[PDB]
């Protein structure tokens, strides 16, 4: 009720023993009443790491997209090793979304090992289940072997109608994924544990399909982008390997449907000046000159007749003596070129000022035998050359032509494919202009450049014309146990790419959301432009390039930081060597670096001196020391995880306030969220994502579904909370419902359409579907839809929500009116009360927890102790939790090695992982998520609670309670204990606790029993007894 | 100014060079000679007391902090095994002592 | 509840061996955070196993030599007695020598 | 009564008979998904006679029904023993079970 | 977009006089050249006759066949008077519209890219 405290555990297990006397009664009662329940004490397990690999083939659907909807691929298993290292090799294959599916290694939902189907942004099939939302779904198939080796499984996807299908060993499965959102781009994904070998079959060139695709679905190998080569890569990675060693990489520039759709400028609405007709035909005449030039350069020749294919020139005169068809043919496109110029901002009019007279018009090949042709080039480029502004104008003009052509091709219906299937309207060059290779770009802009030369020869007067994006930034900082408050240190940062790369020293309590340098807790230097950053931008040094190493020495004796670039001290504008001065001792400083989107660096802290380049150039004789040099193990580092997470409300927040009031009369106990600085300067207003901390879990199965009757209240199953919207708050900005632990959407232009709901349909294999089941990661409704007011609304809406632990029927109630919408979820959903709001008034939200007609309070739902009490209550554990954009997370000291390579046109690409890696995971029961156990090295409160939990475990089985010790062995396994013994990154208190727990639950009674007998020396008469002598014979 | 004077500026530009010769293990003898010049003695006298204090050479095994520094100093490509002559060692330590002692005098006068 | 005694014996002997080697190398990153947290839990394990009689002849020979090599070898190496220690590790060392 | 569902096929031909001590390694959970009894984690397989019912009765029935080399999830209804007043400290008195047990080297 | 109807011909015996009237309407653009294409059995799209504004027949492939293509720009409906029915004429026909007359392209590849193919109908020779 009050929360997780160590002092409560001390109070509990003061009953463990007294003066060295065990109390079996209290020991068994505490064991039986805490250890089977398991909602309070955190639990720890051993798992093995997983890795997800994708092909770089991103295909999606939107309004007018240039992509095809249907695609098909296969995976064939070479070999699996089941139950490797005491855990089954998890292996799922399916489809995943670039925008939303981030499979960060280590931790996550459930007990970690998050694969394809452990989220609503990806759907997979491991052989027997269609995994989605961390939930397995058994399905009947002809062969149920869970991807045994030498088995080939196909998977196809349709975007025009949302559909995902699998064909295990050629035989299709009886399940189909459908009704999923179509946002972003979908790619194949294979999630695997170690000790596995698979092959990615893409058909056609890269590999060959074992089974031909069903009609409609196309091979994925043809969807490869023109400038991209088919490469297997980790999906969302923050670390790679290079020449020097581990290379830290930042985020990546990802595509979507927005850049796959073209949006051109309409040029048919442009008025025609006289200059239109001024140049419309002189451009056409030079165009005819290029026509003669092209037929000369080709195998064609001179002729009077109207057939270029037979070595004939239709015009047969220098000036085109062209009929109505071809005259209009050149007329309209010359005009349209002028229309695009005017629309996009190029000026119009060609005042040559004797430049036409200067124009030679004498570059004639003279191959013509008669009056045909005789069109000479006028040396437009030689007389007047292009300028870079005009060349970029050429690029965007050809882009506009590409986009209008793509627009009409899409309107009639065309698809992108690397093979140009004309009868299928397939073409590899219909995607927007920002994606075609350099050949198409040059071939579509070179004639435009020649047209620009013609304009220059004509003397043309043409003149050339809240989301902080935490996803694009990543902060990497050494662990807070390595802080230095004295000494002189030095750590290198090597640059692989040139981007927004920041490097320096930061206070250990730096905020992950705000970027480096903006806060006073970061003395950082951005080497993209050389500028340093303590409380703002400051010009300094010089911008760097690829291959440059920055030295970043700090000395706390002189309270300064000095940066070196390639062994030479960077110099400030004023000429000062030190970038920052007058630094207080503070709490210490830590090596930190920020990487922009698509940046690669090498943060060499200085573990090995020979690897540490340029240290002798600057630092060996200067008295500075390599940061973390003598430490044998590599330094653990923490990266800013971009996955948003709910955290408890901070009372230190200067913008939001929560007031908790209990004992209210004619009112349930309430928590009011208000804006501390509404309508003031520098006030942040964004989407506020609330969530009450405690979960609500359904019963195991759905066996049976106003001064109320006490027995009916005791028999009820439903619960009801009410959120109250204040005057001045827009009901259209309020969303009330139910969040699963898997909710990680932080977008501030929130729409109910953006939520992820997906349905799974399992039926007869021959085509009679019977079972369908829908799920969603969220269950809000749109408050504007509910109010239907259609303008300040002073009325207070109590938009309350119902939930019954049986039959999953969730109905709503707005301003005392039953709701026409309902939701249905399977048992054991573990939902959370939630409300989303856009602050528009001083008073914003009031959570209200109480009872209603035939209604059991939500407090009685979330707390088992008061399940019979109808009185509403607000114990300190329940609280408002707000979403936070980013949070720190540990990077494991070792990552899974994967070897991926292609073998042949038939075999294709193969993925192999052999070395197994095991991680200990600490699972928080309420949030249904696990962190790495080593992550507690900076989470000191959870460290305190887990150390005291180990103390509880030791002393419930202390003093020879072998029954309870056996009961403990389920919680704490033998292999678990062995790994906690062997590892070195375990914190101090946890290490001592686990060692003493092993001794207590396995060796304490036996050791005591032997110790009580070592006092005596009862010795019998044996031939071994006559063997002992005082001095052994040397 | 005094700090920006070009003589001290060249000197501080050449301290990396001017500490490149001496071994890190020699820093004990550096400190003893440091006090020796602090006593305002002549060059001959400080060198004589340097020879009198020669045997108090630092030990590589004493601290791992200087162990890897010795690894750098021995693995330095320009270093040679014949440069272990105590005469060259004492001349270079007394010279470095004179330079940086007057240097710290100018920084903290 | 049971657990492999011979596996625990070899595993703990190896763990304290690498702990002694690390204490020889004088790292600035002691396992767990401090020399105390590096040594006291392992020494509790060794003391409990020793009084429980699990260790064999060759194994206690290793333990003796690796507490103190020069004095305790039969007919450089930094002993656990040889290198300096905090209070709690000394306490467990005395419980081992007893 | 149990709901036995095969996971990976095995021999499918040799089934345990009444009067044979079979050796099985398993990972037992509750209906929630709750790893508490894992002989794989303990690295020690478990032996059981069929007929004496030294093992829990639902596991005994499902183990008789599976074959060597094959793994199956046994969904054990609470009518299996210690379904009321269960083993203290590990299992609350009234709850379900599941066991992803495979049989290896049937004796 | 320009979404023209391809029709004309059908099942016929050898040497069958067929008027393949491909109808085009609802199109302001790509009214210059109105080409005819043909998939022979196991063959690519072979152009047969590309009429042009002013009723100008194009001769690039299969000039020998008496295609006799005609069109008026008033209604943009083309009609192909194909009598010669060779065995390889047992095939399918297509009707494309574009504003680049065949045998005349001094701009580049995008101008050729502007084209609007047809439905596709069988003309069978027996």
């Amino acid at each position: 009720k009050h929360g997780r405290n160590h002092k409560v555990l001390d109070v509990l297990c003061s009953l463990c023993v007294c003066n060295g006397v065990a109390v079996r009664s209290n020991q068994d009662l505490i064991t039986e009443n805490l250890l089977p329940g398991r909602e309070l004490l955190l639990q720890t397990n051993l798992i093995n790491y997983v890795t997800s690999i994708r092909p770089n083939i991103f295909v999606g659907r939107a309004e007018g997209s240039t992509q095809y909807g249907k695609w098909y691929f296969e995976v064939m298993v070479d070999e699996v090793v089941p139950f490797l290292t005491a855990q089954a090799t998890h292996l799922r294959v399916g489809w995943a979304l670039t925008e939303g599916y981030s499979p960060y290694p280590g931790g996550g939902e459930g007990w970690g090992g998050n694969g394809v189907g452990d989220d609503l942004y990806s759907y997979g099939f491991d052989g027997l289940h269609l995994w989605t939302g961390h939930v397995a779904r058994p399905v009947t198939s002809p062969g149920q072997h869970l991807l045994a080796p030498e088995d080939v499984v196909s998977c196809c996807l349709d975007l025009s109608v949302p559909s995902i299908s699998f064909r295990i060993n050629g035989c299709p499965v009886q399940g189909v994924f459908e009704a999923f959102n179509l946002d972003g781009l979908f790619f194949p994904v294979v999630s695997f544990s170690a000790g596995v070998k698979v092959r990615f079959l893409l058909g056609g060139r890269h590999g060959e399909f074992k089974f031909l695709p069903p009609p409609g679905y196309a091979p994925c190998h043809e969807a490869v982008l023109p400038r991209e080569r088919l490469r297997l890569e980790p999906i969302k990675e923050y670390r790679r390997e290079g020449p020097r060693g581990p290379h830290l990489v930042g985020p990546s520039r990802c595509l979507s449907h927005t850049d796959f759709v073209p949006c051109p400028v309409d040029t048919v609405q442009i008025v025609l000046p006289p200059h239109l007709e001024r140049i419309r035909e002189k451009l056409a005449e030079n165009i005819h000159e290029l026509w003669a030039l092209t037929r000369i350069e080709q195998g064609w020749t001179y002729g009077p007749v109207r057939d270029d294919n037979k070595r004939l020139h239709p015009c047969l005169v220098n000036f085109h003596s062209l009929p109505e068809p071809e005259r209009n043919y050149n007329l309209q496109m010359s005009g349209e070129t002028l229309k695009t110029l005017l629309a996009l901002g190029c000026h119009v009019g060609m005042a040559d000022e004797k430049a036409e007279d200067n124009l030679k018009k004498t570059k004639l090949p003279k191959t013509y035998m008669m009056s045909n042709g005789y069109k000479p080039a006028p040396l437009d480029l030689s007389h007047v050359r292009l300028t870079p502004a005009q060349t970029t104008l050429v690029d965007r003009l050809a882009e506009n032509g590409h986009n209008v052509w793509a627009r009409d091709r899409v309107a009639q219906g065309w698809s992108y494919s690397a093979v140009q299937d004309i009868p299928a309207r397939r073409n590899p060059r219909l995607v927007p202009y920002r994606l075609l290779d350099e050949a198409t770009k040059r071939s579509n802009r070179d004639s435009l450049c020649q047209a620009v030369r013609t304009l220059l020869g004509y003397g043309y007067n043409i003149e050339p014309p809240n989301q902080s994006r935490w996803d694009r930034v990543r902060i990497f900082r050494a662990e807070k146990s390595y802080t230095v408050q004295s000494g002189r240190w030095y750590f290198e940062f090597e640059a692989v790419t040139t981007g927004e790369m920041r490097v320096g020293w930061a206070r250990p309590e730096l905020r992950p959301d705000v970027e480096l340098g903006a806060d006073e807790l970061a003395y950082v230097f951005n080497g993209h432009r050389g500028q340093r950053w303590h409380l703002g931008s400051e010009p300094f040094g010089r911008p760097w390039q690829s291959g440059d190493v920055v030295g970043c020495m700090i000395d706390l004796t002189e309270n300064t930081i000095i940066f070196t670039l390639n062994g030479e001290v960077l110099m400030s504008d004023s000429g000062s060597e030190t970038a920052f001065r007058e630094i207080e001792i503070g709490d210490g400083f830590l090596p930190v670096c920020s990487l922009g989107p698509g940046q690669v660096g090498h943060l060499n802290l200085g573990q090995d001196v020979s690897s540490l380049r340029f240290f002798a150039i600057c630092g060996l004789q200067e008295g500075f020391e390599p940061f973390a040099i003598n430490m044998q193990r590599p330094v653990t580092t923490w990266f800013s995880k971009s996955l948003p997470q709910f955290e408890p409300v901070p009372p230190e927040h200067p913008h939001y306030e929560v007031a908790r009031m209990d004992g209210t009369v004619d009112t349930p106990p309430c928590l009011r969220l208000a804006h501390r600085t509404w309508g003031s300067q520098n006030s942040l207003v964004e989407m506020l994502f609330l969530r009450l901390s405690l979960p609500v879990q359904f019963h195991q199965h759905f066996r049976c579904t106003n001064r109320d009757d006490p027995e009916i209240i005791l028999n009820t199953t439903t619960y009801y909370y009410s959120v109250r919207v204040f005057a001045g708050q827009e009901p259209s900005c309020v969303w009330v419902g139910w969040v699963t632990p898997d909710y990680h959407q932080h977008d501030m232009n929130f729409d109910l359409s953006k939520v992820r709901a997906v349905t799974v349909t399992m039926g007869d294999e021959q085509g009679n579907v019977h079972s369908s089941l829908k799920c969603s990661n969220c269950y809000m409704v749109w408050g504007g839809d509910f109010v239907s007011p259609g303008r300040i609304s002073h009325t207070d809406l109590v938009i309350g929500c119902l939930v019954d632990l049986a039959t999953g029927l969730m109905t709503f109630t707005a301003n005392g009116k039953e709701s026409n919408t309902f939701f249905q979820v399977e048992p054991n959903t573990k939902l959370f009360p939630a409300v989303f709001v856009l602050p528009t008034h001083q008073n914003v939200i009031q959570f209200e927890l109480g009872k209603q007609k035939n209604i059991m309070p939500l407090s009685a739902a979330m707390f088992l102790s008061e399940r019979k009490n109808p009185a509403p209550q607000c114990p300190p554990r329940l609280e408002v939790q707000m979403l936070m954009p980013v949070s720190w997370s540990r990077m494991p000291n070792h990552f899974l090695q994967v070897e991926t390579r292609r073998a042949g046109e038939r075999l294709g690409w193969a993925v192999q992982c052999q070395d197994p890696l095991t991680m200990m995971a600490l699972h928080i029961p309420e949030e249904n998520r696990c962190m790495d156990i080593l992550e507690l090295s900076e989470r000191l409160d959870l460290q305190r609670f887990h150390s005291h939990t180990l103390r509880l475990y030791r002393a419930v089985c202390a003093l020879g309670n072998n029954r309870v010790a056996h009961a403990l062995c389920s919680h704490v396994d033998q292999a678990q204990l062995l790994h906690a013994l062997e590892d070195a990154h375990l914190p101090g208190p946890l290490r001592a606790g686990y060692y003493d727990l092993l001794i207590s639950i396995h060796l304490e009674s036996a050791c005591r029993s032997r110790r009580s007998m070592l006092s005596e020396y009862i010795v019998p008469l044996t031939p071994e007894t006559r063997a002992i002598t005082l001095f052994p014979p040397g | 100014s005094v700090q920006t004077s070009l003589i001290v500026a060249t000197l501080k530009k050449m301290l990396p060079i001017g500490l490149n010769m001496c071994a890190p293990t020699d820093q004990d003898l550096i400190m003893l000679a440091k006090t020796r010049y602090a006593l305002k003695d002549t060059d001959e006298e400080v060198r004589e007391f340097l020879q009198n204090n020669l045997h108090l050479q630092g030990k590589v095994e004493g601290s791992p902090s200087l162990r890897w520094q010795m690894a750098l100093y021995r693995g330095l490509p320009g270093r040679e095994e014949d440069a272990d002559d105590p005469e060259k060692i004492v001349r270079r330590v007394q010279e470095v002592s004179a330079v940086l002692y007057h240097l710290e005098q100018t920084e903290h006068p | 509840p049971a657990i492999p005694l011979e596996a625990l014996r070899d595993k703990a002997l190896r763990m304290l061996g690498e702990a002694v080697r690390d204490g020889g190398q004088h790292a600035r990153d002691p396992v767990g955070g401090s020399v105390e947290f590096q040594f006291v839990p392992v020494l509790k394990l060794v003391s409990t196993l020793l009084v429980m009689g699990i260790f064999g002849d060759e194994d206690v020979k290793q333990i003796l030599k690796m507490i103190e090599p020069e004095v305790f070898t039969e007919e450089l190496e930094e002993g656990l007695l040889q290198m300096k220690l905090p209070e709690s590790v000394k306490l467990q060392m005395c419980n081992l020598l007893e | 009564g149990v709901e036995i569902e095969t996971i990976s096929p095995g021999d499918g031909r040799t089934f345990p008979k009444k009067g044979q001590t079979c050796v099985v390694h398993y990972t037992g959970m509750l209906q929630n998904g709750k790893k508490f009894d894992s002989s794989r984690d303990r690295n020690k397989p478990f032996k059981f006679r069929i007929g004496k019912q030294e093992v829990i009765k639902g596991f005994e029935e499902g183990a008789a029904q599976m074959s060597l080399g094959q793994r199956a999830k046994l969904t054990c209804t609470p009518d299996v023993a210690y379904g009321a007043t269960g083993h203290p400290g590990v299992i609350p008195p009234n709850a379900t079970l599941i066991f992803d047990v495979e049989l290896l080297n049937l004796e | 977009q320009v979404q023209l109807q391809e029709s004309g011909g059908g099942l016929m015996q050898a040497g069958g006089s067929l008027r393949l009237s491909c109808t085009a309407s609802g199109s302001i653009f790509s009214i210059n050249s109105m080409g005819w294409y043909r998939q022979a059995p196991g063959k690519q799209r072979e152009l047969v006759a590309t009429i042009t504004s002013g009723n100008s027949i194009n001769y690039a492939d299969s000039v020998k066949g008496r295609f006799t293509i005609s069109r008026d720009n008033a209604k943009n409906t083309v009609y192909l008077q194909m009598n010669s029915l060779k065995p390889e004429d047992t095939a399918v026909y297509y009707c494309n519209a574009d504003r680049v007359p065949n045998g005349y392209n001094p701009w580049g590849t995008p101008n050729d890219e502007y084209d609007y193919w047809g439905q596709g109908t069988q003309v069978t020779v027996s």
